[PDB]
């Protein structure tokens, strides 16, 4: 971890009324070192054993960031809020000792090659508490991110609440949102293109114009690849302004339209608020 | 130095000390111009402001070995009369130069004002 | 010794294995085609995955019988790397600071001629379309390859 | 807010052939104003009351960069884009009033202690547009992060489509994947280390090579830690190449091995792809 | 994309004792060159067709960072990792290259707009290999974030893991936590402000002191609006120290209390650990 | 070298040049590679180690 | 099991066959060579037709064994794909605008305001006589080959 001093400001009152080289002489000591955080945040600090972060193997700047690699030693001194890091415990099970930080300072960590376990945990130190966390927290998944938040500061206290994730995957939603059911009573909603997933499940809510019918049910899809289907699976049936213990409140149809798995949520009763949200999907890839 | 120039050609006779040996230079872009009143420059602090045919050099002060002026052009500037505009005024935050009654000054701190794709450049 | 799935090679023997071995279905295999360690890996961008086993989704699938490789390539532009002229040359700029086009003689005639010079790129190699190819292939030798089918 | 000016450089046709001081003179006006922007970015910008950014007290860079925290005055003012900000409601509710931005236009934000609720909403203005957003969108949320996004400027239009997410909390997947089921017809999976959860849910999609046989199932399991098991509720099954309606296209059991939740997915069937996915799982911590 | 220097250090043996401006002339050129990089990665790149960065309109810093727009003749070549793009392929599918990176090397990339389809895909090769991902990773996802992370550099291989993020919504938990069931046997969990969310779906486990008595239900709710109240559907029940068939280690009731959907967890066994965690959750809006 | 003509011309024409040796493929960096590999196909190759 | 021809090969050992086997005359064989599947199909243009093996009119007889291949290249202009500068110039030039010195200038001042220019075809790289090669060897290893003699 190369050091970094906060900024370090030129007088301008110098120069061309006062010794040029002099307060230049000054002014370069700051910019040096002024830089040297900078490419020191978004470039790797171990490129300073390099030519100090000079040359085309110096230090560069990522619009990402980078996540600092170091050895342990360094790790065992309490390591600044701020910092982005990038530590791999393959070789050993690490605590990463934190400062006492301010609310809203901020710890970012992260073991890019997954190699944490727990043949690999990952101890934490952030002074005087970590919300959530006794003592030291310990990490022991791979590809995870730390990322540290101190939500108390005040006096003594450092208050960090804690958020972890993992740092792949598909996380996203195909279908989310929110309409009316028609006057017609139904429509039909593109839910992804329809190669997009084997798996989906979903969460429709249609709700009355003045929101006394509210109709849910618990939807679960088996997109059908070759008959260009998708199977569901609807139970834990809930509602409010249901009249009938039948379909009530809305209708839920499912089809795949235009390359899109296509639900057709109808409704006998008009003005029906219908909010349809892909809560979780599924799709396979190759082996391994 | 003393700087010696023609008034059109953008060649540049220079003379170090109370005249006997010179040389000249290009040093200067384009057609240093046409004033009238045989006086191009004004020096505003630290910027010694010169006509050009087309355009305005801005001032910021080689093989010869000594040290000397090279202005690009702050920018061309003329407005609608291009040429002539016999007069070059800066005064510290502005430009001012007038062919005839027209005077149109420049703003000069970091030039105020810039110009976008709409063709010249 | 040999079970199915078995790469023979004799060299010098144009024959069916079958006729010389008295033993074995044999096919001619991998011709023009050399034989490489399929790796067991699913990272090698080649000898991972097999291009000819894909699945519905088009994936190929973890196993050996990946083809492919070229004997000769053509060279385009963008494998050329950053090259540029050994002399310098009269650039067109905008903002440069080499200035000319003042001088009248156009008629009139009686002005001498100064050479006109104009504005674009010199085209380097524009006869070939493409260029001529570059052999991938290194030092071999041609063999009579048998898998036994059977 | 300390405001910033865009980046602003030096003239280096100066200097050497010029009047040293003065061109420098400027210099500096740049290079200091330069790197306040720097600093004020990834640092308190109420360290500029203090040295203006300069001393250690001074702003230093955060690798994780630094959301800016103020007055209300000041966001009484809209705020520009890009910049990270927090701001605890605690105080009260608050409008964040934002500029019109561009496309890709990001404001983030954050209130690190999460005072904010409904007696400390979040009112923000991106002006003429925040997708999804009639008129000004209002946080009740703690612990919240305010991330905008503007997904359309074009001439008048700032559209700005909206994420927000919990500052804190277990986001991870313990096992997602995917593989094809084994000419033994079978596998064990690990899927998280025995002790990471008491809950998980999965969801595995065997399909055939040739993709007409994909079975699906509701995995539900709970984890018994003291007979080192893991009990499951399969439900809501699904299939389309079945060929029969008992176990079919594959199985599914568990276990745990190696310290290891571990899955057995058994087909019948070889050539079965089948995705691993761990879409939620719980665990029980101290209480409070 | 306007190409950065790696940083690019003065030399302060020079000035005072040396020619001065000439070693300040060169450093100018470092100094110009050093911000540009700065002001280019979080700030748009097109800005230097501009007055270079400079000026008012120029190059400005990004807390949050800009995600550089550019041409696809730019990303026609392997563009480097540290980078934060944003490209819309409404125009048509794009393939961004990408250099062989590092163990570490990230890639951040969006499309604001969401222009990405099927009709407009995003094609990457990242050299040598995308863990996950034969060949080039097409990406048709609207509103999608790419992000690349190279987990294995080594020798000749870039093995990048991918994460992909939908760039907006709602992705926070109203509630998540952990407790002990109390002496009383109960308690009153405030879940969200009652108005928050129309649907959620949580999990809770009530576990024993010791572990052996440990609770699961699988727990869908309605939120009913115009009652004040939460309507409930539970199956799929899981136990592990349960000695009845009956509702055993815990009882789940649920009410609305103090604005806020309160869970009223109830059990007969004292010291029974129950962690609370809102999985996922539901709230209509407007139409469109 | 330049006249400036004489003043007042309808053909004041100037282009401002620079001096330098002309680059090609500036936007290669590196240049896009090329494979080195021959035709082939993939095996399961085996040494007898005992 | 090992006919006349048939190639084997041995990882580790140096050693003739015949001493470790105990049977067989064994010729190492296709040293910096690899062995490549002969095609029966002639329209392989190494693989099919044997090069070594040519009729009295030198047609390579339809057989194993044919060679070829090389370990590097060195580029030639040939290969070269359409190519142009990266910028703007001056291509002689012929229409044009450029200029000779209005007030048409002569002594000193010499060199200034004055540039002395030649036409001619800008060189790229014209040091490199020949350039330097690319290896056209794909990942190896080295091994012991015998083919059987006998």
């Amino acid at each position: 971890m190369f050091i970094q001093e906060p900024k370090k400001l030129i007088d301008t009152g110098e120069i061309g009324n006062a010794s040029t080289g002099d307060i230049l002489f000054d002014g370069g000591n700051k910019i040096n070192s002024d830089f040297n955080a900078i490419y020191n945040a978004f470039g790797d600090q171990r490129k300073m054993a390099v030519a100090n972060g000079t040359g085309a193997d110096g230090q560069i700047i990522h619009a990402t960031g980078y996540y600092q690699k170091h050895s342990i030693t360094e790790y065992a001194t309490p390591v600044k809020v701020g910092t982005r890091h990038d530590i791999d415990t393959s070789t050993v099970g690490v605590k990463v000792i934190i400062e006492r930080g301010e609310l809203g300072d901020c710890v970012e960590f992260i073991n890019s090659n997954g190699s944490i376990s727990v043949t690999n945990p990952l101890t934490i130190q952030a002074i005087d508490s970590i919300k959530g966390v006794s003592g030291n927290l310990v990490v022991t998944s791979p590809y995870s991110k730390v990322t540290l938040r101190c939500i108390s500061s005040d006096n003594s206290t450092s208050v960090w609440n804690y958020s972890i994730e993992s740092m792949f995957g598909q996380k996203e939603s195909p279908a989310e949102g929110t309409w009316n059911i028609s006057t017609s009573g139904s429509v039909d909603i593109p839910l992804f293109h329809r190669t997009e997933y084997n798996m989906a499940k979903l969460l429709v809510t249609c709700q009355s114009v003045d929101g006394r019918k509210i109709k849910t049910a618990e939807i679960n899809i088996l997109v059908d690849t070759v008959n260009s289907e998708v199977i569901s699976s609807e139970y834990a049936v809930m509602r409010v302004g249901n009249e009938t213990e039948e379909d009530e409140i809305a209708n839920i149809a499912f089809s795949i339209k235009e390359n899109y798995v296509t639900a057709t949520i109808s409704s006998s009763t008009v003005g029906m608020r219908a909010a349809v949200k892909v809560i979780a999907t599924q799709k396979i890839g190759v082996a391994q | 130095i003393l700087y010696l120039f023609e008034r059109y050609q953008p060649v540049v006779k220079v003379s170090n000390d109370k005249g006997q040996t010179w040389k000249a230079v290009k040093l200067f872009n384009d057609r240093v111009g046409y004033p009238l009143s045989k006086t191009v420059y004004y020096q505003s602090a630290n910027t010694t402001y010169v006509l050009g045919y087309d355009k305005i050099f801005y001032g910021r002060k080689l093989h010869l070995g000594f040290d000397v002026e090279i202005f690009a052009t702050y920018a061309t500037l003329p407005a609608n009369v291009y040429r002539i505009a016999e007069a070059i005024t800066c005064t510290d935050d502005y430009i001012y130069v007038v062919a005839r009654d027209k005077v149109r000054y420049i703003k000069t701190s970091n030039a105020l004002i810039d110009f976008d794709p709409l063709s010249p450049t | 010794i040999y079970p199915i799935g078995t790469i023979y090679e004799n060299a010098v023997n144009p024959n069916n294995p079958v006729t010389y071995m008295g033993f074995g279905s044999w096919k001619l295999f991998g011709q023009g085609k050399v034989l490489v360690g399929w790796n067991e890996d699913i990272s090698d961008p080649n000898f991972a995955l097999n291009n000819n086993d894909l699945d519905s989704g088009g994936n190929p699938s973890h196993t050996a019988g990946g083809t492919g490789g070229s004997t000769s390539v053509t060279l385009e532009n963008a494998n050329l790397p950053a090259t540029e002229t050994d002399e310098e040359v009269l650039i067109v700029d905008e903002n440069g600071s080499v200035i000319v086009g003042g001088c009248q003689y156009d008629p009139d005639e009686s002005g001498p001629i100064y050479t006109k010079y104009r504005e674009a790129k010199a085209s380097t190699n524009s006869t070939h379309t493409p260029p001529t190819s570059i052999t991938n292939i290194q030092p071999y030798i041609t063999v009579y390859r048998w898998i036994r089918i059977a």
